[PDB]
């Protein structure tokens, strides 16, 4: 995904417009459930990986199962899927969030 | 010497990072090199692209019909998008 | 001048080899990476050897070996009818049906009629020498163009319940259209990066 | 160990055997075979206490110190004043050859023998005599024995020449036909990439005596076999020497420039005007007194790919003379092509007996054969144009399929005319001019020297015959080549029968049932071919049983 | 700057200070005394003057400043003129 972003954004501008504010949603998740960042968490990294996978399955812009619709689905949500996988990676989810 | 319809050529180093030669160094970091660019008055894009020791990739025009005649319809689509994005965002305003 | 001329002909050779690679015609890697000095060694031309007949080259298709193409270099400034006839007799001799011909700085309007009228049995395309000095496909503005086989076009039109006329158009005289040698009725899948979805695939009908 | 005054295991057991104090004797042996530094005789017990035996640090320093000894062998080869450095390496050789039997100092001495141009040949003789040294010896050791005596060179080139002919025979007899590829697609530099000729170049390196040795071996085997394979291997060895940029052969060999030109000729499979002028001036440098290399020069031309090159060049010249409105007498490059091909075909005769002369072209070959071929093409294209015109006439002009008997007479008496006619047939087969194909095929019943039945032409004609696959269902298209042409010389040479059987093995599904049945039962092994026709007939019978299910 | 000069259109008038159509009927002679020296340097060898050259003369001065700035030399201008007009115009130039 990093290489794909590098070829898409050759100028290195990270500012980009996208539907869902992932950082603000993470902050709201932190302050709704009273997340204490000083204590160890109870969230499996594998659960984070499978959750982001099935979520990305659920986000559909073009529907269908033939190769054409699947490729268009991948391309339509490529950038948002990259942003989602980078933001909700198990590393950052277990370290800072 | 020189290609007709080119009445003046200004050579300069752009201090703004947009036109700077942005590369990715071996560490994977973005580095914006300062390199000479030439901006001219009057356009002949086929000739100047055909010149020697000229970057034939990044070299572009502000004349859309030139782009359409020399490069094509997707190229002039992209060039038109960049040009009207430039004229809108010049004054600091933003549009989707 | 001899020096700029050999540099120019080497660059044109590079451009057409890249073109034939893009059209699916089999070209080895070394000729795609042929240095200028390699052009000097394999053949300075100031009537030493600018035999433009010798720069002409045959190429074959990757999957259709009987489908082959010539590229010809006429050494006269504006191409005349009789050399078109010589090239067509050459094609008859070798059974070739596709052959795009460069021109030095122009082409005679009589030849403009003489190539289109004999088109349906022998495909010929005329390229100005200025055009092939650069490979336009490497420019930052052109996105990736790939021609679609009729199977793919039928799949596309069945997916979106579309008719061919409903797609956006691309003129057959477009520079990239002439680069790929796509006739009317072909469909080009254009793949371009986008700042909202990352990648975007559109389709253009050749009309 | 005794060679330099040190004890062995038998001396140890003597020191233990029949002794009242064996332990002190063992300790004395240990002292007398330790590493002689004063810090070690105290450190040996201390390091022994750790659970690390003395031999372990010995193993570590062993690896380190022989690595440095090999480094310094290379250095003294490249370092020091010449007499001192060669004296040092020869003295170290005398020290070290007593331990080449041991598993340590073989490759060290092999490098020392690598970097000295000459050695006392006792050790080279031991290197060839012992199989382990015969393997592990450096390349210049092997070169020095070969440069001093040809026994090992013959002994090792004989299996390699045998393997080269194995590859040639197996590739020439292979049963694949396609529009995609054939076995003559690789250029000579493509075929030099095999380790046979590259290893032969390594065996020769940059030495001219070994070059003469491979030349004479290929000469003898070429004079006994009458086969172009050894000529091709000479050309491959010379251009592999050039691939290494071996100046010791390339600059002195008068044939190197000419073979380098021929390499590009074969790469395009034509003699274009540039390289044509080069090869023609190379020929015109043949003057009385210094023509001794004409035999070797034409021997280079014998390569199957060179025969294909020259023959297709002659066909192309014939075909381009049609459009030019010119007689064959006004074709200098064509005469050059035929001169080179006649030289190459006469190469073997030159090896048999040196005959230096530029041959003259037969009168009727230039004045009668080539204009008839041009007339055949003119009739072909007139018929094509008359077909393509709107409403020429009812039953448009029948293309002459006739045989002017001069054409067949030159196909069957004049060698050069035979071969150019063969490749003419091949080229029209690529272009699938069927009426021309059956115009020129009949009359091949008689041929000079069965050149129409050679492995090269028969392979290529098989390679073209999958283009018109459905015509094999018709009996005549196959019978014109099998019942009319192959069986005229199928029982005469093994290659013809094998070629027919592989052609039918590949194209069995499309040939008609009774036609392939009669082909097998007629092309059964007739008694002039060994295991090759046996395995091909086994495949023929199995695929005929398969056809019985078709 | 070299490439800039190579593509920016330069015409003859940019580098010329002035011209003058003299008459000077005998081409061995010159009406300008300073001209006669190097004209004689080009007239020991006849150069399309064995037959009667036209008895007119067109003498131009080229600015040293612009000639140095555009990296132009004396000879290549004459080469360009002879290419443009063939041998219809016999062109001589003073040594630099």
């Amino acid at each position: 995904d990093r290489e794909v972003l590098r070829v898409i954004f050759p100028t290195g501008d990270s500012k980009v417009v996208l539907p869902c504010n992932l950082l603000r949603m993470i902050w709201n998740a932190q302050k709704i459930f009273h997340i204490n960042p000083r204590l160890p968490s109870d969230l499996h990294p594998i659960k984070v990986v499978e959750g982001v996978k099935e979520l990305s399955k659920k986000l559909v812009i073009v529907n269908g199962d033939d190769p054409l619709s699947r490729q268009a689905q991948e391309n339509a949500t490529l950038l948002f899927n990259i942003h989602l996988r980078s933001t909700l990676c198990s590393r950052r989810m277990a370290e800072e969030f | 010497q020189g290609i007709e319809q080119i009445s003046k050529v200004y050579m300069h180093l752009p201090q703004t990072d947009n036109k700077k030669k942005i590369i990715i160094t071996e560490d994977g970091e973005f580095k914006a090199l300062q390199e000479w660019i030439l901006e001219t008055d009057g356009v002949s894009l086929m000739r100047v692209l055909s010149e020697k020791d000229v970057d034939p990739v990044r070299t572009t025009s502000n004349d859309i019909v030139e782009i359409f005649t020399v490069l094509g319809i997707e190229a002039v689509r992209k060039a038109l998008e960049r040009e009207l994005y430039h004229v809108i965002s010049f004054d600091g305003s933003y549009v989707n | 001048d001899d020096e700029e001329e050999t540099y120019r002909l080497w660059k044109i050779r590079k451009t057409i080899m890249q073109l034939c690679h893009d059209r699916g015609y089999l070209v080895t890697q070394d000729e795609l990476d042929q240095t200028l000095e390699e052009f000097k060694a394999q053949f300075k031309p100031s009537e030493g050897r600018p035999r433009r007949t010798d720069l002409t080259v045959l190429v074959a298709h990757n999957d259709d070996p009987t489908d082959q193409m010539f590229v010809f270099f006429p050494e006269e400034p504006k191409v005349g009818i009789k050399t078109i006839k010589v090239y067509c007799q050459r094609m008859q001799e070798e059974n070739i049906t596709r052959a795009l011909i460069v021109v030095q700085q122009g082409m005679t309007p009589s030849a403009k009629q003489s190539l289109v009228d004999m088109a349906p049995k022998y495909i010929l395309e005329q390229f100005l020498q200025q055009e092939l000095l650069i490979n336009i496909t490497e420019h930052e503005l052109v996105p990736e163009h790939v021609v679609m086989t009729k199977e793919e076009v039928t799949e596309l039109l069945a997916r979106y319940k579309l008719r061919e006329n409903q797609l956006p158009r691309i003129q057959a005289g477009d520079p990239v259209a002439r680069y790929f040698g796509i006739k009317r009725g072909q469909v080009v899948k254009i793949i371009r990066p986008s700042e909202t979805a990352g990648r975007y695939i559109t389709y253009r009908l050749v009309q | 160990l005794q060679d330099l005054g040190v004890a062995n295991g038998e001396d140890l057991k003597e020191t233990l055997t029949n002794c009242t104090e064996p332990l002190k004797a063992i300790e004395q042996f240990q002292t007398e075979n330790g590493v002689l530094l004063p810090s070690l005789q105290s450190a040996l017990p201390f390091l022994d206490l750790h659970g690390t035996p003395r031999l372990e640090f010995h193993q570590s320093v062993f690896d380190e110190l022989r690595d440095k000894l090999l480094e310094r062998v290379s250095a003294i080869a490249s370092e020091g004043k010449a007499e001192e450095r060669y004296k040092k390496l020869e003295d170290l050789l005398e020290k070290s050859f007593s331990l080449v039997k041991m598993p340590s100092l073989q490759p060290v001495v092999m490098c020392v023998m690598k970097h000295l141009p000459k050695v006392p040949e006792k050790k080279l003789k031991l290197v060839m005599a012992d199989k382990e040294l015969y393997r592990a010896c450096a390349v210049e050791v092997k070169r020095q024995i070969w440069q001093d005596n040809q026994a090992l060179f013959g002994d090792e080139v004989s299996p390699l020449l045998k393997q080269y002919i194995l590859e040639k025979e197996s590739a020439l007899f292979s049963t694949e036909l396609s529009v995609l590829h054939n076995f003559f697609s690789p250029s000579p530099k493509t075929r030099r990439q095999g380790e046979v000729v590259q290893r032969l170049t390594r065996m020769v390196g940059k030495n001219v005596k070994l070059y003469d040795m491979v030349l004479q071996f290929l000469r003898t085997l070429f004079l006994r076999t009458r086969n172009v394979h050894y000529c091709t291997l000479r050309a491959e060895l010379l251009m592999s020497l050039h691939d290494l940029d071996v100046g010791e052969i390339c600059t002195v060999d008068p044939c190197h420039k000419f073979t380098w030109c021929l390499d590009a000729c074969i790469r395009e499979r034509f003699v274009d005007s540039k390289r044509a002028r080069e090869l023609q001036g190379f020929l015109d440098g043949v003057k009385k007194g210094q023509e001794q290399v004409l035999g070797d020069l034409s021997m280079i031309l014998c390569d199957p790919f060179a025969i294909n090159t020259l023959a297709l060049s002659t066909v192309r010249h014939l075909q381009e003379l049609v459009g030019q409105e010119t007689l064959p007498r006004d074709s200098p490059d064509l005469l050059l092509l035929l001169r080179l091909l006649a030289l190459g075909q006469g190469a073997w005769d030159m090896i048999d007996s040196q005959v230096f002369k530029e041959p003259k072209m037969e009168v009727e070959l230039i004045t009668r054969f080539l204009p008839m071929l041009m007339s055949f093409l003119v009739d072909d294209y007139t018929f094509n144009v008359d077909q393509k015109l709107p409403a020429e006439e009812k039953a448009p002009v029948s293309y002459p399929n006739t045989l002017p008997e001069s054409f067949t007479k030159f196909l069957q008496e004049q060698r050069m005319a035979c071969e150019v006619g063969l490749y003419y047939v091949l080229h029209i087969t690529k272009q699938r001019n069927k009426n021309a194909l059956l115009r020129l095929l009949p009359g091949l019943v008689e041929t000079f020297g069965d050149l129409a039945f050679g492995d090269i032409f028969l392979h290529l004609l098989t390679g073209n015959l999958a283009l018109l696959a459905d015509e094999f269902a018709l009996e005549d298209f196959c019978s014109s080549l099998f019942d009319g042409f192959f069986l005229t010389a199928s029982p005469r040479k093994e290659n013809v029968h094998r070629h027919a059987l592989r052609l039918l093995i590949h194209l069995h599904p499309r040939v008609a049932p009774s036609k392939l049945e009669a082909l097998q039962k007629a092309l059964e092994p007739t008694g002039q071919s060994g295991e090759a026709v046996k395995e091909l007939y086994s495949q023929l019978g199995e695929k005929l049983e398969q056809l019985d299910h078709r | 700057k070299d490439i800039l000069c190579r593509l920016e259109h330069t015409t003859l008038r940019k580098v010329t200070a002035n011209t003058a159509i003299y008459y000077d009927p005998n081409p061995q002679s010159t009406v300008v005394a300073e001209d006669q020296e190097w004209v004689n340097v080009y007239y020991e060898m006849p150069d399309f003057d064995v037959a009667r050259i036209s008895p007119w003369l067109l003498r131009v001065e080229l600015d040293r400043k612009h000639m140095t700035d555009r990296k132009l030399t004396m000879e290549q201008i004459a080469e360009k003129i002879n290419a443009g007009f063939g041998d219809d115009l016999n062109c001589i130039f003073n040594d630099d």
